[PDB]
RNA sequence: CCGGCGCGCG
């Protein structure tokens, strides 16, 4: 009856790992986030209204680098906020991004690259 | 001065549930 | 002292009350009034002219 | 409320949400399985079964058509019939529940209301000590039960303990303590002083105590006060438990937990009544404190209280309900008894019980009030109130005098500015803004908490009930001094153990960070509250609930932050429940879909409160705009853009005018008449009623004799005035006839306005005639006008008296005209600095296109930090606009203006700005009066009371004695005689003075002499008025 | 056209 506040799902290294090898659809977008990080919330919001404009068109999901440190270690991850931009296409090759960028960047992103 | 009141931004509380969907929800008013 | 030409009295045909609506228009009674009393004229002539808009 | 100031409403929402989840099922318990007197017929409840289900009427249908806003309780029964050993379940129906809105109120009979918390003595025991005639100090200590018995202990001259029950009945410990059975030789032993209780053992006493029941007739005679010798039964034990045991020995859960700790017990906590040794370990205490030992109670001690929100108030009104429930049935089954009858379970109970005193409860109780929808903001504050009066609490005549005065435990919990103005001064109290309400009835505020380096403290905030608030170092400075030492031994300003203290930081436990910690909403929303003086604060809170929303609205220049959460808790704008995007927006609706769920959300237009102030609402998105969940959707009344908004922001002198803002009077300009700056809409409410006399039903039509069509033109063929139609003072809205005289339905004086909503509606019910009620809603656009009251945020109230042309105002040196002009001579008196802070930043705001949101004490990051902040801001809005006269290096904050009568400057700068300036309820077309003559009382036949009425005005005794001053002795006869009461001298003097042809002397009692004669002839007494000739020394009896 | 209760203004 009532509707949840937030639809960014936060996802282990494990249930990731199953996302990204299984078949995709539309565009996935992963983003590395800590809550002692002060940027990260401005992302999260950010991230929030992203996933309100992509209704099904995208899958925005989130992973805490205090709990897959390691995880975001592998990944190339060298701070935070930290997007990742993951093709459907298997061929094709993700995009990282550093740093608080616009939304309309990750719109462009998602349109013309993923 | 023409700024627009984000209710979802750091310095506000949660949404405010419907009284009714909020008791309906844990399961305490049948339809 | 110096004098101005402005609108000062609009007719309406089915409005109970210009504190109504109208289907299709966005604006009310009310805001088109107001937006009717924005309108800058210019005229050197007196006398009650009437003029419309149809 | 950790991390964020909390939602206004959340205490009423939790408070009625804790009701449904726990207040039904402990109180559809305790409901007796009735059986009759025969046994043969048992009737029960399954209270596991119960249920409520949602309102068929929808909220708005509730209120449209006067209704209530209730859902049914459907719990289920067993009725036992042993004559055929059969057993008949069914769903039957108990009552409706009201159910509380999202924004925390109900709706009763299409009536908003809300149930406000209440103080009262929190239960357990209380130490306090009160000297006698002769100044010896006789010590007592008090047990306080669940429902407010008092069980007062109390050491007499003599030494001798009784425990006292009323005024006269006085009982000793020793039958006492032997009524319940505790043997006179355990008392002994368990005491310090065995000594102190022998020794007032008289012989007669002894026998009595030697067996139980002795004890307890003794017992009874002493608390009854009998004469005669009761004999035990147990009728007379059960007579007594309940008004003894059942109203002065039952702690409950928070009585036994206070007891507990005062008395220093290690008793489980489960035990809720009142055991015998709490009895005896008080009278240790008792006797112990007198000899130096330990410290009295503080009454008045926010440890020493409770607070009942609605879920207390709801769920006690159900003890009432079930309990009249049960008498229904007793008598219910006891007539189908003796019927030997077969009823249902539904039919042997009615919803009479529950309906009817939640009904009632809303109606009649003094802690449920009538929402206050002047503007949003008194929306919210009403539902905070905290009251001492109420059943239970004490009245204003009751009150004591150290209570109304601010204790040091209400700092966070209780607001130390917002209280009531009159003789409830002191006694309705307000909520802090990140108060809470705890498990224990006690008010928690958050403070952070800092420790030691091995200590995890996974949340440092943590919630502080007033009984351990004592007991921290809590500091509200900051760590902004270094000397070369260390930060540690730095001194700040610190409380404990109510008193302040100056010690170093490592000695301080608890921080007070949050900024609108200790102030309620109407305090928290004064920019600048630190340089205004506190007494204006309090008046600056009042008026800020009588601000009249505009017809058009627009934010603060200056503000605190607060505006926003006062927006948005309040209801009044459209937040989205489901997050999606915008398809279509227009006035009457606003269509919002998102994942597959397309919703349509109406707008008000144009809708009456209870104050006669308009409700409107404006689309605040556009189609094609994606929306999150909780984010706004459309601005109603005295909101913009998610912001309460309340005033406008006009340009201001402080100077004196040719004695137009003489004392506190306000001259405006014409800018803000024909501008519309301050115009508002006012919308009432005419009701009329249809009932059914003995010669008939009353009719209603458009046919009515001994009328004129001028009067009737309005009207419809029904009878009614047509929607859309322009009324005046006099004009007819409802045509009745009572059969047939006129009884219709006109517009009072002053009314004079625009017909916009009629509501031919009947009530269905069970007669052959239904009650037809008709509404008609009027409304008129008020302009600013002579003799209306303006007010700033800061306690600067003031009533226009002057309107002047553009051209007359003083001017700028960038040539424009001021709005307004204060009297500069208000502020030293009345001590509020903060307005001038507020003008000056206002100017520079509207200048550089900035809004400015301050926290207030914003002197804890530097000395001056107000007086930087707009020097600052002001000479960068001099720099950029290039206007060299908003910051004068000279003067700062003054400006040399012009007179716009003459052309030349005024001899001194004048403070000038831009505030933010509210339009309040208190105007002229709702206070002048006026009165020839006309309707008197029927008894003392002097003229009625009130405007509305067409009353006239009271000349009381102290009027009375300023005539007799002045000598004036024929203006005093005349307003006691034939302007108020003398009946035959009020018809003679309408006559003479439309003829104009001398009035005499009335020479005989008025109508309320002659009524107080009668009442003493009532009395068997006579009093008679004889006239002594001083001629001839006739008596002559006066009539009377 | 009568009284109580609650809320306000000066």
């Amino acid at each position: 009856f009532v509707r949840e506040d937030y639809l960014v799902r936060k996802l282990s290294a494990q249930e990731l790992q199953d996302l990204v090898k299984g078949e995709r659809k539309v565009p996935l977008i992963v983003d590395f986030y800590a809550t002692w990080c002060g940027p990260c919330i401005l992302m999260a919001q950010e991230l929030e209204m992203l996933a309100v404009e992509y209704e099904s068109n995208a899958m925005i999901v989130k992973v805490d680098t205090d709990d897959e440190y390691e995880f975001a270690r592998d990944m190339q991850v060298r701070g935070l906020p930290t997007l990742f931009f993951i093709s459907p296409d298997p061929s094709k090759d993700a995009i990282r991004t550093e740093g608080l960028i616009p939304l309309q960047m990750m719109r462009d992103i998602i349109d013309n690259d993923m | 001065p023409d700024a627009v009141m984000d209710f979802r931004g750091p310095d506000f509380h949660e949404p405010t549930p419907n009284m009714l969907s909020y008791l309906k929800e844990n399961c305490k008013v049948i339809s | 002292e110096i004098e101005g030409t402005c609108i000062t009295r609009a007719k309406f045909e089915n409005i109970p009350h210009d504190y109504s609506n109208i289907v299709g228009i966005q604006e009310s009674v009310h805001e088109i009034l107001m937006n009717l009393n924005e309108i800058v004229l210019k005229s050197n002539l007196y006398g009650t002219r009437n003029a419309l808009i149809c | 409320g950790t991390s964020t100031i909390p939602g206004f409403n959340q205490i009423q929402f939790e408070g009625f949400y804790r009701f449904i989840d726990q207040g039904l099922i402990e109180e559809l318990s305790k409901f007796p399985k009735i059986e009759d007197i025969d046994h043969e017929i048992e009737f029960q409840l399954f209270v596991e079964t119960y249920q409520l289900v949602e309102p068929l009427i929808k909220e708005r249908d509730a209120v449209y058509e006067s209704l209530t806003y209730s859902s049914e309780l459907y719990v289920s029964a067993g009725l036992i019939w042993k004559t055929n050993r059969n057993m008949q379940e069914q769903r039957i129906f108990i009552g409706n529940i009201p159910l509380m809105n999202s924004l925390g109120t109900f709706i009763v009979n299409g009536i908003y209301r809300v149930v406000i918390n209440q103080i009262l003595q929190s239960p357990g025991i209380y130490y306090q000590s009160e000297l006698d005639h002769n100044g010896i100090s006789v010590y007592t200590g008090t047990i306080i039960s669940d429902w407010g018995g008092r069980l007062e202990l109390e050491i007499d001259k003599k030494a001798r303990i009784w425990a006292r029950v009323s005024r006269k009945q006085k009982i000793s410990i020793l039958v006492l303590s032997s009524a319940m059975g505790s043997n006179l030789r355990e008392i002994l032993e368990n005491v310090c002083y065995p000594e102190i209780f022998l020794s007032f053992l008289t012989d007669k006493e002894k026998k009595k105590i030697g067996s139980k029941e002795n004890a307890i007739l003794e017992f009874y005679q002493q608390f009854s006060c009998v004469g005669g010798d009761p004999i035990f039964s147990e009728s007379l034990c059960k007579e007594l438990q309940k008004k003894f045991f059942h109203q002065r020995c039952e702690l409950g859960r928070i009585g036994r937990r206070n007891i507990n700790w005062r008395l220093n017990l290690n008793i489980p906590q489960n035990n809720i009544f009142l055991l015998p040794r709490d009895i005896l370990a008080a009278a240790d205490h008792l006797i112990g404190m007198k000899f130096g030992m330990g410290t009295l109670d503080d009454m008045n001690h926010l440890k020493n209280k409770r607070i009942r929100s609605v879920a207390d108030l709801l769920q006690d009104q159900l003890g009432l309900a079930l309990a009249r429930l049960e008498n229904v049935v007793k008598g219910t089954i006891g007539g189908a008894i003796r019927h030997k009858l077969i009823p249902t379970p539904q039919n042997l109970v009615t919803s009479t019980p529950l309906t009817t005193t939640y009904e009632s409860f809303f109606g009649l109780h003094p802690l449920s009030q009538v929402l206050d929808r002047t503007n949003p903001l008194t929306q919210i504050v009403h539902g905070r109130k905290l009251s001492y009066l109420g059943p239970g609490g004490l009245t204003g005549r009751t009150a004591n005098f150290r209570i109304r005065d601010i204790h040091p435990s209400h700092y966070g919990r209780i607001c130390p500015i917002d209280t009531s103005e009159g003789i409830n001064v002191g006694l309705i109290g307000s909520l802090s803004i990140h108060a809470r309400i705890g498990d224990w009835g006690s008010l928690e505020s958050p403070f952070y908490e800092l420790v030691e380096k091995s200590k995890k403290a996974q949340i440092r905030m943590l919630f502080l009930s007033p009984s351990q608030d004592e007991y921290y170092m809590i500091a509200a400075g900051n760590s902004l001094a270094l000397n070369r030492g260390i930060q540690e031994e730095q001194v700040v300003p610190a409380r404990y153990r109510q008193e302040f203290l100056t010690i170093a930081w490592e000695e301080v436990h608890l921080r007070s960070i949050f900024p609108f910690q200790y102030f309620s909403i109407g305090a928290s929303l004064i920019p600048f509250i630190e340089h205004n003086d506190a007494n204006r604060a309090l008046m600056s809170s009042n008026m800020q609930r009588q601000a009249v929303p505009l017809s058009r609205s627009e934010k603060c220049i200056v503000g605190t932050g607060l505006e926003r959460q006062v927006a948005l808790d309040s209801g009044v704008p459209a937040i989205a429940e489901h997050e999606g995007k915008i398809l279509y927006t227009d006035t009457e609706k606003i269509i919002l879909s998102g994942n597959e769920n397309t919703l349509s959300i109406p707008l008000i237009m144009y809708q009456r409160s209870n104050k006669n102030t308009c409700m409107h609402q404006k689309p605040q998105v556009r189609r094609g705009k994606c929306i999150k969940k909780g984010q706004i959707l459309a601005d109603g009344a005295a909101t913009v853009g998610g912001e309460l908004a309340l005033g406008k922001n006009v340009l201001v002198a402080y100077m004196p005018w040719e004695g137009y803002n003489f004392e506190d009077a306000v001259l405006i300009s014409e800018c803000l008449v024909y501008g519309d700056i301050y115009t508002s809409f006012h919308i009432r409410k005419y009701e009329i009623q249809t009932h059914v006399t003995t010669q008939g039903p009353e009719r209603i039509t458009k046919e009515i004799p001994h009328l004129e069509g001028r009067l009737l033109r309005n009207l419809d063929k029904n009878g009614i005035v047509m929607l859309g139609s322009w009324v005046e003072t006099g004009d007819i809205l409802v045509g009745k006839l009572t059969p047939s005289k006129e009884t219709c339905l006109k517009l009072p004086i002053g009314g004079r306005g625009r017909v916009i909503d009629v509501r031919w509606v009947q009530k269905k019910g069970g007669s052959s005639y239904n009650p037809e009620i008709i509404r008609v809603y009027i409304s008129q656009k008020r302009e600013i006008k002579v003799g209306d009251k303006v007010a700033g945020r800061h306690g600067n109230k003031g009533i226009i008296s002057k309107i002047l042309p553009r051209q007359d105002m003083p001017y700028l040196q960038d040539g424009r005209p001021v709005d307004m002009v204060f009297n500069p001579l208000g502020v030293p008196s009345r001590m509020n600095v903060g307005q001038i802070f507020e003008c000056s930043l206002g100017l520079a705001g509207s200048l550089l296109d900035r809004h400015y949101r301050i926290a207030p004490f914003d002197e804890r990051y530097e000395q001056e930090a107000s007086r930087k902040l707009v020097f600052s801001e002001l000479y960068e809005a001099s720099k950029q606009t290039a206007n060299p006269w908003v910051f004068e290096p000279e003067y700062p904050g003054k400006s040399r203006i012009f007179d716009g009568r003459t052309g030349d400057p005024f001899e001194q700068p004048v403070i000038i700005g831009k505030p933010y300036i509210l339009k309040l309820i208190h105007q002229v077309d709702d206070k002048i009066h006026g009165r020839s003559s006309g309707h008197y009382a029927l008894v003392t036949q002097q003229p009625l009371r009130g405007r509305s009425k067409q009353g006239g005005q009271r000349v009381g005794e102290m009027e009375v004695w300023a005539l007799e001053g002045f000598g004036v002795a024929h203006i005093l006869q005349e307003m006691l005689t034939y302007k108020s009461d003398h009946i035959r001298a009020r018809q003679e003097v309408l006559g003479t003075t439309i003829i104009g042809g001398t009035i005499p002397k009335p020479e005989d009692a008025p109508e309320s002499f002659r009524l107080l004669v009668r009442e003493l002839r009532s009395l068997a007494l006579e009093l008679n008025h004889f006239l002594v000739s001083e001629k001839n020394f006739q008596i002559n009896r006066k009539e009377v």
